């Protein structure tokens, strides 16, 4: 899973990045687990 | 303001176990991942463990897998690190950390660190320091300035704290890094004041060694015969 | 895995000069973080996400890079910039730190202020005797101290410690302690620490005689 609007769904090893536009959030992971 | 305050660091024999706490405040603890990072005696920095927020997801550095356990208590705003089967290599300052503020975050950085807590893994006995006031002998009358000192000798493990007049004197002090010798540390500290202050005003060395519960003041009095 | 090499290990610069230290990754990383550490405190976040300065970090600092080469630059170095700088990535898990670049600041030569101390009466009571010599506020860092008991006759059984480079001053200081049994200390009379440093052609000496007050 690439992006999500549920923080836990990404299973990021580090704190995810939060992108928020109107008042609604998206989370992305910049810490790739190879 | 964000604060992270570690505790529980101490001396532990090889194979022993120990549990660190980190008392978080000034933010919503449960909104953030939390990390432990350590610094070894050679000053290498090493990530040790991560715990996610939401449902516990935990991650470990290989050298620690099966031996450490990271956990959190959102009720009490605390992060913990259960260590066990301790090895001399686990000797280090342990820092608890989290990502930075809302602009500076999301990219895998350690944005706030606590002040750290020292874990020593060794067979050597705990020993309190001996604190000795160092006053000038014979002459050394005045460069306008006099230098006094404190010798903190024969203790284990690290750390100690050294202070002059409970910190009212910070200007002109040099506290030297401890050197390990026969499983015992020694450390000294100097202070330089004008010949006005001393000996007329007072000059005191404050030392504390919590592992042995020592807390001491030596006043610097000129030499008797 | 994505291990980091930092170079150089030590960088000397004078105030006003431009420095660059660099951080190489084993494979491509996408963001690089930098911390500044002065001894006795923990790493301060300095540059986040390659090129973004942390609140409070002065504008003389910058970070750049991509792929497997990143760096940190100081356009004009200042005394207070003496520290060790570490790079860190987490583009690929587990996250890794480089082993640091230490920045030394150059300044004019300064002779040490040397102070010697006989053992305190307190230590003598308990059986030990340490003679203590402080060498403070000198530049450059190179210095050695010799101990002479009585005869200008040299001894080992000494312990030295050095401070990190001072943040305001750019100087160094050291403490040297000679430790003897009280017995042996009573048997001799003159005690000397001798410092050799670039600022005198002959040893800076401080001394005292035991049969004194």
């Amino acid at each position: 899973i690439f992006i999500s609007n549920d923080k836990e769904s990404i299973k990021c090893p580090c704190e995810p990045e939060r992108i928020s536009e109107s008042t609604c959030n998206f989370y992305v992971c910049n810490c790739v687990e190879k | 303001e964000v604060q992270l305050v570690e505790s529980g660091g101490g001396l532990v024999k090889p194979g022993g176990s120990l549990k660190l706490s980190c008392a978080a405040s000034g933010f919503i603890f449960s909104d953030y991942y939390m990390y432990w990072v350590r610094q070894t005696p050679e000053k290498r920095l090493e990530w040790v463990a991560t715990i996610s927020d939401g449902n516990s997801y935990t991650y470990y550095v290989d050298s620690v897998k099966g031996r450490f356990t990271i956990s959190r208590d959102n009720a009490k705003n605390n992060l913990y690190l259960q260590m066990s089967s301790l090895k001399s290599e686990d000797t280090a300052i342990y820092y608890c950390a989290r990502d930075g503020p809302t602009d500076s975050s999301g990219y895998g950085g350690f944005g706030y660190w606590g002040q750290g807590t020292l874990v020593t893994v060794s067979e050597a006995k705990t020993t309190p320091p001996s604190v000795y006031p160092l006053a000038p002998g014979s002459a050394a009358q005045t460069n306008s300035m006099v230098t006094l000192g404190c010798l903190v000798k024969g203790y284990f493990p690290e750390p100690v704290t050294v202070t002059w007049n409970s910190g009212s004197l910070s200007s002109g002090v040099h506290t030297f890094p401890a050197v390990l010798q026969s499983d015992l540390y020694t450390l000294s500290s100097s202070v330089t004041v004008p010949s006005s202050p001393r000996p007329s005003e007072t000059v005191t060395c404050n030392v504390a060694h919590p592992a042995s519960s020592t807390k001491v003041d030596k006043k610097i009095v000129p030499r008797d015969c | 895995q994505s291990v980091l090499s930092q170079s150089p290990a030590i960088l000397s610069a004078s105030p006003g000069e431009k420095v660059t230290m660099t951080c190489r990754a084993r494979s491509s990383v996408s963001y690089m973080h930098w911390y500044q550490q002065k001894s006795g405190s923990s790493p301060k976040p300095w540059i986040h996400a390659t090129s973004n300065l942390a609140s409070g970090v002065p504008a003389r600092f910058s970070g750049s890079g991509s792929g497997t080469s990143y760096s940190l630059t100081i356009s004009r170095v200042e005394a207070e910039d003496a520290a060790t700088y570490y790079c860190q990535q987490w583009s690929s898990h587990p996250p890794t730190f480089g082993s640091g670049t230490k920045l030394e600041i150059k300044r004019a030569d300064a002779a040490p202020t040397v102070s010697i101390f006989p053992p305190s009466s307190e230590q003598l009571t308990s059986g030990g005797a340490s003679v203590v010599c402080f060498l403070n506020n000198f530049y450059p860092k190179d210095i050695n101290v010799k101990w002479k008991i009585d005869g200008s006759e040299r001894q080992n059984g000494v312990l030295n410690s050095w401070t990190d480079q001072d943040s305001k001053d750019s100087t160094y200081s050291m403490s040297s302690t000679l430790t003897l049994t009280k017995d042996e200390y009573e048997r001799h009379n003159s005690y000397t620490c001798e410092a050799t440093h670039k600022t005198s052609t002959s040893p800076i000496v401080k001394s005292f005689n035991r049969n004194e007050c």
